[PDB]
């Protein structure tokens, strides 16, 4: 059973893979890379953590 | 015509400040003022977001279309 | 045989599961709702749109029949 | 990571989309109606149960790690 | 891209498997059986041929 | 005091029929009503459910705990 903190991760880990694929746009990846972000805050971690 | 912003950082420790801009200033005179209020040193330093979307520095506030007075600009800072 | 579209509308609908029954702070509901945006910015859908989304029939079939494979 | 009593929720969940949204003829509708019922029954959980057994942010957080694997 | 008709037999053979193995009562799997006979009648196939 | 039922097979051809029985008759007494009324022709070839439940041939219709006039048993048959 996944911790609230695993599954940011894994969330987190989800988006850095379609940023550094580039299958969105660069202003979609800004977007993503804030909302990573905000994410690792939320649940109480860091995103270099993950 | 005046546009009251308010600047609403998340990321603790947490501010919320307010200031009139111009429609005719840019996303980087707003990182400018916080500079100037000292919540950042470089303009580098500074994201700024209406809703899901991240603000570059050239864009003109008239630009956001945003309310004369009930809109909040989110603001990320790493130092 | 999720679409990276409908991914993401799934980590919107958990993380707004979460702020709707307050299960985190003030705080934390606040970056969950940024968060909320830029994702949803990202992948070109409304935040309201993703009910909407995950609630098609086809949608449900389609992740059934991958559960079940 | 789904337990049996969760997809059967998930089941009943795509048929009522189909009954709810009117996608099926009348007597189709009532032989889904039908079923849903039995799996209802077979499985242990009232039918009008099934939108909070799916709601939960532990369900939809647990399914999210298992699609993101 | 899974058929509506295709959907309805994974359904059939999930629940098949249910009660073939046991894994709820007997009166359960009665119950299961009329729920596959009324699938395979609401989406125009026999359950035999699931 | 009387139980007035409705019978609904929904498996085409579809039909809806009505009988009064007492709450202790069974559920074999159903389907021999339904075999009276010419719908099958063995008790084996029926079967009967309230909602989800599969309703064993043992049972007394008080046991069902239907109301008075607005329950309906659904019917299978397979010949």
């Amino acid at each position: 059973s996944a911790s609230k903190e695993e599954i940011a991760a894994l969330i987190v880990n989800y988006f850095s893979s379609i940023v550094e694929k580039k299958e969105i746009s660069e202003d979609g990846a800004d977007s993503l890379n804030v909302a990573m972000d905000c994410i690792s805050e939320a649940f109480g971690f860091e995103r270099e953590a993950v | 015509a005046a546009v009251h912003l308010t600047l609403k950082k998340i990321q603790a420790p947490k501010f919320s400040i307010e200031h009139d801009f111009s429609p005719s200033d840019t996303i980087l005179q707003i990182k400018q003022h916080l500079i100037s209020e000292e919540k950042a040193s470089h303009i580098s330093e500074i994201k700024l977001l209406l809703k899901g979307k991240v603000l570059h520095d050239n864009l003109f506030l008239s630009d956001l279309k945003v309310t004369p007075a009930n809109s909040t600009i989110t603001v990320m800072i790493k130092p």
